[PDB]
Order: C-alpha cells, then sequence, then structure tokens
C-alpha cells in the first residue's frame, strides 16, 4: 500500500 | 520576525536527511500532478507490525535560536482502508530532537534523542478520498527550548502507520525590541 497518490521514488 | 533554520517543502529534496533502517522504511518521494511539486518522506508498512523506522534530518546550526518552533505537514490513511490490519496498523507517529554541538554523519544513534510528542492527525484519509486524490492534509506545531548545543536534529519515529510527512519547518522568533 501507498502513503500517498501519484508518489514516485526520488 | 521569523527566522526559518530548516524548510524540506522548499528544498527539493535535496536536505539529504538520514533513513533507518535505510531501505523498506521512510522513503524520499515526489508528485508531480499538481501546479508545484510535492516532496514527502512517507512509510507504509501497515500489516507487518513490529514497525521501528526513523527518519532524521541534517544537522541544523542553531546560532541566535533559543526557542524553536517546529511546523508539520503530513497525511494518515484510515486503517480501516486495510484488511485485517486492525492489530498491525497505527495513525500516529512520533516526533524526537536531539540537540548536539558537532555533525554526527551517517551515525543515527536513537539513543541521543529525546521525545517530543506523538503526533495525530485531526483527518485521515479515507479509500475514497485516497482514490480521488483528495488527501486531507493535516498541521501539527510544537515548540522546545531553550536550545543551548551549536546545532540539533529532528528525527522521525514511524510505529506501523500510513504517513506521508509533506513540510518540516523549523523557524524561531527573532529577539523583540523596543522601537
Ligand atoms: O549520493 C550518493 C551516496 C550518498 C548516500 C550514502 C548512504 S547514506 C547512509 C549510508 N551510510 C554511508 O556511509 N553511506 C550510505
Amino acid at each position: 500500500y501507498s502513503a500517498y497518490p501519484d508518489s514516485v521514488p526520488m | 520576525g521569523e527566522v526559518v533554520l530548516l524548510d524540506f517543502a522548499a528544498a527539493g529534496g535535496e536536505l539529504g536527511w538520514l533513513t533507518h533502517p535505510y531501505g523498506k522504511g521512510w522513503d524520499l518521494m515526489q508528485n508531480i500532478m499538481n501546479d508545484m511539486p510535492i516532496y514527502m518522506y512517507s512509510v507504509c508498512n501497515v500489516m507487518s507490525g513490529d514497525q521501528d523506522n526513523w527518519l532524521r534530518t541534517n544537522w541544523v546550526y542553531r546560532g541566535e535560536a533559543e526557542r524553536i518552533f517546529i511546523e508539520l505537514k503530513f497525511t494518515v490513511r484510515d486503517c480501516n482502508s486495510f484488511p485485517g490490519g486492525a492489530s498491525s496498523c497505527k495513525e500516529t507517529f512520533n516526533l524526537y530532537y536531539a540537540e548536539s554541538d558537532l555533525d554526527y554523519g551517517t551515525n543515527f544513534q536513537k539513543r541521543l534523542f529525546t521525545k517530543i510528542d506523538t503526533i495525530a492527525p485531526d483527518e485521515i484519509t479515507v479509500s475514497s478520498d485516497f482514490e480521488a486524490r483528495h488527501v486531507k492534509l493535516n498541521v501539527e506545531e510544537r515548540s522546545v527550548g531553550p536550545l543551548t548545543r551549536k546545532g540539533f536534529y529532528l528525527a522521525f519515529q514511524d510505529i506501523g502507520a500510513c504517513v506521508a510527512l509533506l513540510s518540516v519547518r523549523v523557524y524561531y522568533k527573532k529577539a523583540h525590541h523596543h522601537h
């Protein structure tokens, strides 16, 4: 599961 | 009359914070769906049940600051969004700090940190709002001091929540003067 929508690693 | 010492969101993820354990705990992410890029540290290990994930800032020189004000902006997803996570999922995280005269670099020792508070969301983000990209941004502020050493760190402890930390702003108030 993800904490925040449309988040991508940096 | 405020002087900003640390501003995560304005730094564009270039501040080089430290994660422990490195990998599989807090992760640096960006979201570029909006006008302004969004940067964040986030974690969401809500099923495991034995989480102890730490995030530490770079070292901040205190200068003239005595009382520092710490402003956090963050989202927390409803634990009911995750089936079977009744016992493993949490909805809070913990804020810590440490004062020091030198920079410890990559040596993160949580034993040097003092808890400031448990940070809890006034608004949790439920699944329908998450899927529609309507997250609920919470704001919580705490202060500590008087500081007495050359510098300080903040740290964030995740114990099994689904949390995104989007803003960390630390400032102090300049000394009041009689015009």
